[PDB]
């Protein structure tokens, strides 16, 4: 693998580790851990370590139910900030049922399931090369997140970027130092935006990096006075951070989307791929763009895509494919937003993906003008439908198909709908500041 | 609507 | 009629008037008004003044399109509060084509047209009971409508005799002074609710009643430091404002719903007059409930009706039947809150009416049992329809739902979708303060 | 249901 | 541009 | 106003983002109390006096704009959408067209010019109208084709394709647009002219070399 | 009751 | 020179 137990044991006793914190991740995608002291790490590492399990059905917890703690050992890392009285270490971990069996519902091992089928396919691998961006807000004298935009930079900016930069190079130049391959780092398009890429990787491996990174990001930034926030949308008007997923399946060793010559170097197993994920893309928007503000992002203009289709050139396209190719060829999934949990979101979308290889779907023909002159007639015309408009309606379809539920897995799809629709209500039953504003005074 | 988000990169670059 | 050219011409010189208004409604429902001197009074009643009518097509105007104004001589009335130099008056107006043709899309005509239909149907009457409620809020130094109630009273309370009902009062003995007769006041759930209620009368008699009250509150709020407001669901948490709507078709001057010796001496006229409301319900929606907030009201637990169903003697049903008998046997839609275009409504109120008794629909078992207790699948087992959860989902059962279409009319139709699917369009692309407190932490 | 508006229906009535 | 148009009438029938 | 502690201003396009104040004019020709646009027997019931005098305001529309919007603000008003004409085209209908035909006849029947704004000059102003509107009914002048469709949704390439040339943009295009037109000239009166082009040119060269705020916000910072 | 827990669960969550 | 004095005369109106 990469760490070895007697591996980890000397990193510690030489590195003077004094506390050690059980990683695992929520439903919602919320990295919680459960926190032991080097006394007990034997017991951790025994896989022996039990703990009330639905803390991952988020806010619908129902039952307090006992599982277990397997560590992966090469998700293994120390802390530098917390490099004071015993540095303090982390772990990432499989959640299994309590007799021996993995959780069925654990987000994680149900990207590893959503692998196992791949395998069965004939595939090596898979990766992912994601693009993560973000809003840096300034705090205040009490420690509060403002509104306020740490800076005032634009796409690619210099100068300007100082502000946020000399934060983006502190996030840069710790994360090297936490073993990371960042591949760069430049700012992105509204004021205080940001944004970092980094080494593509196995589906785990990097969903691993995926939580690591919001949390090292938000450790680093509010090191620094300011907030770092990860909605989709957080400024009306104003540009959203979102997270492209840039994609590849492997086979035996070699991209299995490469083929020199193709029609756009592209191979007939690439396109019952993008054939998939364009048959399910309404579907699976719920998970991939999971909550209410999600949606707020998916308004024509900003970038973000609106409506379904694939290029490799495009305004806002729901598909991208990258124009280098060979080990690089890849699709771009550009929707993904980084309020969307990593794991379960390649789960839809490696599972939207294999269910056209399979079947052998056909992909459609890749745009060029515009999708945005031709109203939602005009669209709704050639296999063309825009993604949904609300979280609700995000969930509406993705009930609505079974490819899918299948994806996740009864457990993990019911207390999903079930934790969303209710995030849901509220936000529907509440009466905000607008709603007010308008009406007081007409009405 | 790359005018909307040419609407949102121009409301930007220039305010 | 009531008044006569040489009466009205008369009263103004024997009572001061010094100016006039020439009152219309438009469509968002808001009372609009064009205004002349004394002056030109008669070529006001010549029926020639002229404007430019879009004003009506409310904030989806394209075209100044000129445009009449017939004023109705009954729907005369002196304003008191004023006197300060020029008593000040005030008629309503039919507005017509620039060829002597009703403006076929003015909302007011529209509810004549739609009256025209019965009488060739044969009721002689249709009159309504309205019970509109209203929040006071209370002004600043600055004089601004802040989140301050008026009272801290609730159901029916015998408000102390200076803060709480002495603006209660006030609107009453001063409607009386206008001519309108109040049948009674009280107060409401609410800390801030009241409610008066007035007597009944023809649609469009009693339409321009509603106008006009909602008018005068807001004029004697202000007089007395707070503000008025009859917006829908103004505060979360706490209980809102409903404008009940109690109909009552008539047969040569007698009660068509009234059958002495019948079920529940409910007339088979009634019985499908109940029929075609209780089947159009979703379908009119978007009209009687028109704006984005009208839908923080109607959820479960503040007594507004949430589901399509009728009894009398029941939770929150969407039909209410007043036990009473006789020329007071009447129907009361409940869903109907005071924000909603009164002009439009009694039409798509009247209109469903009239689908029902012509087919000759039937009348569904009236609930009594626990319509609450089951879920929208269990009542889903039965004809008990969910009503909209959002604007959106309202104007979707309206575009669909022909006979609704056609009370409006191809235009009020149109323009009428237009303006909200922009209303709509905005409360959504928006970023609410809500949004952003539960994913700037979390997310 | 009814119960989280009656809740609050009892809410204010009782504040 | 109408739609500037109705936009121009849209700011303010909207605030 | 002021009596009533507030300010009154017929400033064009005072605020931006919100609507300016326009002057709109409505005209009607007389011939011996009886007017002259009228005609009972025609299309749009309107006599020729009138397509003669329309075609008038049509043609010398783009000149005489440096005489019925004569401020540097007056050019902000007339921005796209907002109502303001900003093309040369006449109508009884359209988002904002430079004429618009009412519907009264009888004697009412009569053009309304919507270019015109409060800051003008009443009296120059008039003159300059009642001088396109007559060049045109002299010279017996082919009115062109009312607008149907909308030229808004069009480049100003379509556009150009049809008699439509849109509105001076600034009030230096305008004088110009002005200057070269030889029946505004002798229009106004060879002195309230060398007067009126100069009073401007110089309003126009003060705006012109200013350095407003704006380009701060835009420059001081970046470069 | 679950359903005020719940109700309990969700002030916290929600907030 | 007068274009002093017109200078003058224009500071004011101009402002
Ligand atoms: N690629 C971009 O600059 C667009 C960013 C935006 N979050 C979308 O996607
Ligand atoms: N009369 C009532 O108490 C009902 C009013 C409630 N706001 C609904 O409608
Ligand atoms: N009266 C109006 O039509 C207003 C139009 C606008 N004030 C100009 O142009
Ligand atoms: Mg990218
Ligand atoms: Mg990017
Ligand atoms: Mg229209
Ligand atoms: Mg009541
Ligand atoms: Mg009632
Ligand atoms: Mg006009
Ligand atoms: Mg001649
Ligand atoms: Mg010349």
């Amino acid at each position: 693998a990469k760490y070895t137990r007697e591996d980890i044991e000397k990193l510690v006793k030489e590195e003077n580790v004094k506390y050690i914190r059980l990683q695992f991740t929520d439903i919602l995608g919320t990295i919680k851990n459960v926190e032991i002291p080097v006394s007990q790490l034997g017991k951790a590492l025994d896989n022996k370590v039990m703990f009330d399990g639905s803390s991952i059905e988020g806010f619908v917890r129902i039952e307090e139910s006992d599982m277990y703690l397997y560590p992966d050992l090469n998700t293994f890392v120390i802390f530098p900030w917390t490099a004071e009285k015993g540095k303090v270490a982390r772990f990432i971990c499989d959640i299994y049922n309590p007799d021996g069996t993995p959780f069925e519902g654990d987000p994680r091992n149900n990207l590893k399931r959503i692998l196992k089928e791949m395998e069965d396919l004939g595939f090596s691998d898979f990766n992912l090369g994601p693009e993560p961006e973000f809003f840096l807000f300034k705090l205040d004298e009490k420690g509060e997140p403002t509104l306020e935009l740490n800076d005032k930079g634009g796409y690619f900016d210099l100068a300007p970027t100082d502000l946020g930069e000399n934060c983006r190079r502190d996030i840069v130049l710790e994360l090297e130092e936490m073993g990371f391959e960042i591949e760069a780092s430049h700012h992105e398009v509204a004021p205080g935006q940001h944004e970092i890429d980094f080494k593509y990787a196995g589906a785990v491996r990097s969903c691993d990096d995926i939580q690591t990174f919001k949390l090292v990001v938000k450790t680093i930034a509010r090191k620094h006075g300011l907030h770092a926030t990860f909605m989709p949308k957080p400024l009306f008007g104003v540009n959203g951070s979102g997270m492209h997923c840039n994609l590849s399946l492997f086979k035996n060793g070699v991209n299995a989307f490469f083929d020199e010559n193709a029609d756009l170097q592209l191979s007939e197993t690439a396109k019952h791929f993008i054939a998939g994920i364009v048959k399910h893309a309404t579907s699976f928007t719920a998970v991939t763009n999971p909550t209410v503000n999600s949606y707020k992002r998916l308004v024509p203009g900003y970038e973000a895509p609106c409506y379904v289709a694939w290029s490799a050139q495009n305004r806002s396209p729901l598909i991208r494919i990258p124009a280098s190719r060979g080990i690089s060829t890849r699709v771009e999934v550009r929707s993904v937003d980084p309020a969307a949990n990593p794991y379960l979101a390649l789960s839809v979308l490696l599972a939207a993906g294999l269910d056209g290889i399979k079947n052998k779907l056909e992909a459609p023909a890749p745009i060029d003008r515009n999708i945005y002159v031709m109203s939602k007639e005009e669209r709704m015309e050639n296999g063309i439908v825009d993604l949904p408009a609300t979280l609700a309606e995000a969930l509406e379809e993705f009930k609505s198909n079974e490819v899918m539920v299948k994806a996740l897995g009864e457990h993990l799809f019911e207390h999903f709908i079930e934790a969303k629709e209710i995030e849901w209500d509220m936000f529907r039953t509440q009466v905000h500041p607008w709603e007010r504003e308008q009406y007081m005074s007409q009405y | 609507k790359m005018l909307e988000g040419q609407n949102a990169h121009f409301r930007y670059k220039n305010r």
